[PDB]
C-alpha cells in the first residue's frame, strides 16, 4: 500500500529534528579593549 | 562568612584551631580541679592560719 496510509502512525517513522539554533544568543566580552586587567587573589 | 575568610587576610582557620586548643586545655584544668576549689569544705578540712 501507499505511504500516505501509514503516515499517521508516527511511532513507526524514525525521529529526526530540524537542527535549528535555540536559546538566547551567545554573549561575548566587549569591555576588554577598554579595560586594563590586574588579577591577584589577595586584593 | 566566606567574605571574612577571603577579604580579611589576617584572619584564617589557624587562629580558630589555636583558640580551640587553648580553651580545651583551660577546660581540662577546670573540670579536673574546680571540684577542689568550689567544694564547701567542712571544719574538719579547714586549717586556720596558725
Amino acid at each position: 500500500m501507499t505511504f500516505s496510509s501509514t503516515s499517521n502512525l508516527k511511532e513507526l517513522l524514525r525521529k529526526v529534528v530540524l537542527d535549528v539554533e535555540l536559546g538566547r544568543e551567545q554573549v561575548q566580552l566587549l569591555y576588554k579593549p577598554i579595560y586594563d586587567s590586574i588579577a591577584d587573589s589577595n586584593l | 562568612t566566606k567574605e571574612m575568610k577571603d577579604f580579611n587576610q589576617t584572619f584564617s582557620v589557624e587562629i580558630l584551631n589555636k583558640s580551640i586548643g587553648e580553651s580545651y586545655n583551660a577546660l581540662l584544668n577546670h573540670i579536673h580541679l574546680s571540684p577542689i576549689i568550689n567544694f564547701n569544705y567542712k571544719a574538719s578540712n579547714k586549717t586556720a592560719f596558725k
